């Protein structure tokens, strides 16, 4: 796991604990005043970045799976959901799913279907849209090193 | 069962029975003529010595196996006294090849000199000669007895008859404590 | 012979180790199942615009642009950070300010990333490649799976364990592919003695003569029965586990051109065999299964390729140390060592006159560097 | 992890194939390799054939000891006595003479015969090969090598008397350059100091299989040039580099 | 009927088995403060171990019997200055040694 990545990515949902609990309203104005997203360019290379946006992406996904409260749901998922729509890198990556992810996140529709979140509900259509989403039985590569 | 090959045992621990068990008559035939068996119990030696001549027959492979090990392979109840009897024996077997040239430049131990076991019972004669020319006998023994059976001072003092009467008062037990006696025993 | 009766969803069985048994053609099935794709085209966007927007949310929950309309213009990159990465409190940037100044120490330009440029370049070759034939376009869904391979001893068997190459393969193709493309060195590997005729052409190399090749998944055995000289070495392997109550329950057998990788029933993170030329064992990590995606290599003729080609060190010249050995010499006097190792010109040179007589005796044998296929 | 899935190792079976394999000749990169010697594997090595060679020496003085102690048991002659007890002090002194011998001599000449499988399977616990310890022995561990290096008046001479002779052994290369050395460190420094072939001025028919390997093997910007070296003879990794990365 | 309760045991070897001669007794050893209150007790009542081994719950009385016999084989002057010396039987407070001596074992164990 990336351990500065883990950092920022916890330190992003422990002030979305405080912020508001699903409108979008706090998100911009993080994104507008503290802007969470800075080491993305730099001046790093080719292969440190991808597996920075790699492991980021991947850290950022296994954090949605356990069960919090809806402040650091949303906070995740649409952290991951800027990640990636300002993906202004060149490689191909996708976010690292698990399959049974893929039937939580619709319960979580089919929550979102009888609940006012309605501008979570529209981002995480169009994450899905986007084609984000890459599932796997782990949400990360293991081996029998040990 | 080191004779056949067997399907847990594998054909490395495997060796000849005539060769190993003429190595066995010589090394406990050794150990009768060091003082070894004598007031030991006899299987002990025993086998300590098939186990030596089972290590010198290929000490290569088989330098990491132990005592435990072998009889678990063996499937025969470890005797307690073994190992002790086989840290004696090599011992014995050091001393040989202190006194042969080569080994005592070579300068060998109790886990190196298995190899060499077989030249040490080519011209054992002459070695345990010469190693008892430099009486085996226990450890607790050996430990620079200075003072063997210290004389004991000779002590017949015994008076006219007797001594006195305050050592059958003070031996007699008091009232107190006969009451004491009695009611913890009630 | 059915599959072992398990749900598709692979339950963990170890903390952070492997999971489960479970099957692999109805995990797909499933997979493909529980949504509709329709995605991996690439024909997002290269006018009417907002109307069809409108009829898409018609038939969505919500049905009206209220919220859609403002989160569209937030969700933009007009209003997003090139610039130096400085000025703004942050944690990482102090690592990432460290590793600069680590990098400007001895690190010198952009190179030196050996490793990390054949990473790039083996994952760049499978970026939307289309085949030569119409009918070779991979169908939506296809379950890709990603399986690391552990032939070889001659590696840091120190550093974390990292002995041999990755393969990716395809559900629907035959087990017989990957067993066709596993790149092994024995079967590059020729038997005979040549000392007395050193430019006869090695003839019939491992790869014909030992034919016999068989793979182990979970007790199941699986022979190649496409070639009349296969033998059946799990046929000996059975013998010997059958021979005595040894606690392995009865293991069944079948043909490696009837069984493909979804009638497999495998645990991702579980060492499985794959054995033959008798001794040449590997053992296989089916480590992930994912399904196609457009930005994958969409050609079914050349999906399985390599994803980690481990870098090999090849046996140079013992005599001029400037030319990788060829021919590997036993029982030689001119020879310095036992195991030597010599190349085509310095062995000629060396063991053979000027007319090419066979000067002294010896045992050459031709060595096949393990370094030939990168 | 391990690589021993399917047999653990307590029963692994030798099948037909496998077999087969070992009776052929097939002896793909295992048995070839090669590990670098150690001090103390000097230090055993040296001991070892010592041992041997003073053991070998005294085995037939300790017989013949045997049978005048013998002779001593079972002879009753009083008259012979007297010259049993002068043979057996003979063999003893002959005994106190070989011990008080320096240890300079009991170590061999160049060429000597040992039991070099028996001192290996006894010392070296099988570990080191019989042939390999062979070769240690003759070419890297005897007293009388010369252990300076190359005082550069060795590579001229050593090129002029292959050139003399026709470069086909080593061995009589390296007894006319009388330096007291073994032909292999000799060939070594020789072809490591003196200069390349330079098969050719870098025609084109060259760098098109270069190119060729470029399109089918290189992977991204890092060019294996020891890949290119093994098809490309007679050059040399630096020049290959500075001349191959540009034009 | 026998429901997978015990375990068979691969033991009993048909060729051939030895002796042990020493099954049971396996004793435990003293300590100093151990021996002080042994040699209180001896001075406070006598010889008779049928009363020491009743005031001793933990240690046996055989063991007891061995270590005076030890004692009266190695140091006959501490048995004599024992005898000399005399104390009035105690109870209450021996009781609460005897607790003191159960801590201090379960200190030890700890240690």
């Amino acid at each position: 796991t990336p351990p500065g990545l883990q950092t920022d990515c916890e330190a992003l949902l422990s002030r979305f604990q405080e912020t508001d609990s699903v409108r979008f309203e706090d998100f911009t104005e993080l994104w507008r005043n503290m802007k969470f997203g800075t080491i993305f360019c730099g001046r790093m290379r080719n292969l440190e970045k991808n597996m920075f946006t790699k492991e980021a992406l991947a850290l950022a996904w296994r954090y949605f799976l356990p069960p919090y409260t809806f402040q650091i749901r949303v906070g995740a998922l649409y952290l991951l959901y800027g990640l990636y729509n300002t993906q202004l890198c060149q490689p191909k990556q996708k976010i690292r799913v698990a399959l049974k992810d893929w039937d939580e996140v619709l319960k979580f529709q089919q929550d979102l279907v009888n609940a006012q979140h309605f501008d979570a509900a529209y981002i995480f259509r169009k994450l899905r849209l986007d084609r984000a989403f890459h599932f796997t039985a782990m949400p990360k590569l293991l081996s029998y090193r040990m | 069962k080191l004779f056949q090959a067997s399907p847990s045992v594998p054909a490395k621990y495997v060796e000849d029975k005539e060769k190993m068990l003429s190595r066995t008559m010589q090394l406990v035939e050794l150990a009768n003529e060091t003082w070894l068996v004598t007031g030991r119990h006899p299987l002990p030696v025993i086998t300590a010595a098939t186990f030596l001549a089972w290590q010198s027959l290929q000490p290569a492979d088989r330098l990491s196996c132990s005592l435990a090990r072998f009889c678990k392979l063996a499937n025969v109840d470890l005797p307690y006294p073994a190992s002790s009897r086989l840290q004696e024996l090599l011992a014995v077997l050091l001393r040989m090849a202190e006194q042969l040239a080569w080994l005592r430049v070579l300068r060998l131990d109790k886990r190196s000199v298995v190899k060499h076991i077989g030249d040490l019972l080519q011209h054992r004669q002459s070695l345990v000669r010469s190693a008892f020319r430099d009486l085996l006998l226990p450890p607790c023994m050996l430990k620079s007895p200075k003072r063997i059976c210290p004389v004991p001072p000779v002590s017949t003092v015994t008076g006219d008859e007797n001594i006195s009467d305050s050592e059958i008062e003070q031996y007699l037990r008091t009232p107190q404590e006969v009451r004491d006696f009695q009611r913890a025993q009630a | 012979v059915s599959g072992s009766g398990g749900c598709n969803f692979p339950e963990y069985e170890l903390p952070e180790l492997n999971t489960r048994a479970f099957h692999v053609g109805a995990f797909g099935e499933l997979w493909r199942g529980r949504l509709r794709g329709a995605g991996d085209l690439s024909l997002r966007e290269p006018a009417a615009d907002s109307d069809r927007e409108d009829a898409a949310v018609a038939r969505d929950l919500d049905c009206s642009l209220e919220a859609a309309a403002e989160l569209r213009a937030v969700c933009g990159l007009d209003k997003l950070k090139e610039v130096i990465p400085e000025n703004t409190d942050l944690v990482t940037l102090g690592v990432r300010k460290r590793f600069l100044e680590h990098r400007e120490e001895t690190i010198t330009i952009d190179r030196a990333c050996r490793q990390e440029t054949f990473v790039y370049e083996m994952e760049s070759h499978a970026i939307g490649k289309k085949p030569e034939n119409s009918a070779d376009m991979i169908e939506e869904g296809e379950l890709i799976l990603s399986v690391n391979i552990l032939y070889p001893v001659i590696f840091h068997k120190h550093k974390e364990h990292k002995p041999y190459q990755t393969m990716l393969v395809l559900g629907s193709q035959k087990l017989t592919q990957l067993r066709d493309s596993i790149r092994c060195v024995s079967d590059l590997q020729i038997g005979g003695e040549f000392s007395n005729t050193p430019d006869q052409a090695p003839e019939h190399i491992s790869k014909d003569l030992y034919k016999s090749a068989f793979f182990y998944f979970e007790g199941t055995f699986y022979n190649d029965k496409r070639y009349p000289e296969c033998r059946d070495l799990s046929r000996t392997i059975i013998e010997w586990s059958e021979s005595h109550d040894r606690g392995y329950g009865k293991f069944q057998t079948a043909r490696m051109e009837d069984f493909t990788f979804n009638d497999l029933c495998i645990k991702l993170g579980f060492p499985y065999l794959y054995c033959h030329q008798g001794d040449c064992e590997h053992v296989i990590v089916i480590t992930d299964i994912r399904l196609v995606h457009h930005d994958d290599c969409l050609d079914r003729t050349l999906y399985p390729l390599l994803i980690k080609k481990h870098w090999l060190w090849t046996r140079k010249c013992f005599v001029c140390k400037m030319y990788t050995a060829r021919w590997v010499t036993n029982n030689d006097s001119f020879a310095p060592e036992d195991p030597c190792f010599f190349c085509d010109v310095c062995f000629r040179m060396l063991h053979y006159d000027s007319e090419g007589n066979k000067l002294g005796e010896f045992l050459a044998y031709p060595y096949v560097d393990p370094g030939t296929f990168n | 992890p391990y690589f021993k899935d399917k047999v653990t190792g307590v029963g692994p079976p030798a099948n037909e194939d496998t077999r087969e394999k070992a009776a052929q000749g097939i002896k793909a990169f295992e048995e070839l390799l090669v590990t670098k010697w150690k001090n103390w594997e000097k230090a055993l090595l040296r001991k070892s054939v010592v041992s041997d060679r003073l053991q070998r020496l005294l085995q037939p003085k300790l017989l013949k000891l045997e049978y005048l102690h013998q002779k001593q048991s079972k002879v009753s002659s009083e008259l012979e006595r007297q010259a049993l007890e002068k043979q057996g002090r003979e063999a003893e002194k002959e005994i106190q003479d070989i011990n008080q011998l320096p240890e300079e001599a009991l170590l061999g000449n160049r060429l000597d015969s040992h039991d070099w499988e028996k001192i290996s399977n006894i010392n070296f616990e099988g570990s080191r090969s019989a042939e390999e310890i062979r070769k240690f022995w003759q070419n890297s561990e005897h007293p009388s090598i010369n252990k300076q290096e190359w005082s550069r008046e060795e590579e001229e001479r050593l090129q002029a008397i292959a050139a003399a002779h026709g470069h086909l052994e080593w061995q009589k290369i390296a007894e006319e350059l009388g330096t007291s050395r073994s032909a292999f460190q000799c060939l070594q420094k020789f072809q490591q100091h003196n200069k390349a072939l330079k098969r050719k001025e870098w025609t084109e028919e060259e760098d098109r299989m270069l190119t060729q390997l470029v399109q089918e093997m290189r992977v991204g910007s890092h060019i294996p040039y020891r890949r290119i070296v093994y098809y490309m003879e007679g050059r040399d990794s630096m020049q290959l580099i500075y001349r191959w990365t540009k034009s | 009927c026998v429901v997978e309760e015990n375990d068979p045991i691969f033991e009993r070897g048909s060729t051939t088995t030895y002796s042990s001669f020493r099954k049971n007794y396996y004793s435990k050893p003293w300590s100093n403060k151990e021996t002080d209150m042994f040699f209180l007790a001896i001075s406070m009542v006598g010889t008779d171990f049928s009363m020491i081994g009743q005031l001793f719950p933990h240690r046996a009385r055989i063991e007891i019997k061995n270590k005076f016999k030890r004692e009266e084989k190695t140091n006959g002057w501490r048995i004599d200055k024992a005898f000399q010396e005399k104390r009035p039987f105690d109870f209450d407070f021996f009781a609460h040694l005897l607790q003191k001596v159960l801590a201090e074992e379960e200190k030890r164990k700890q240690k």
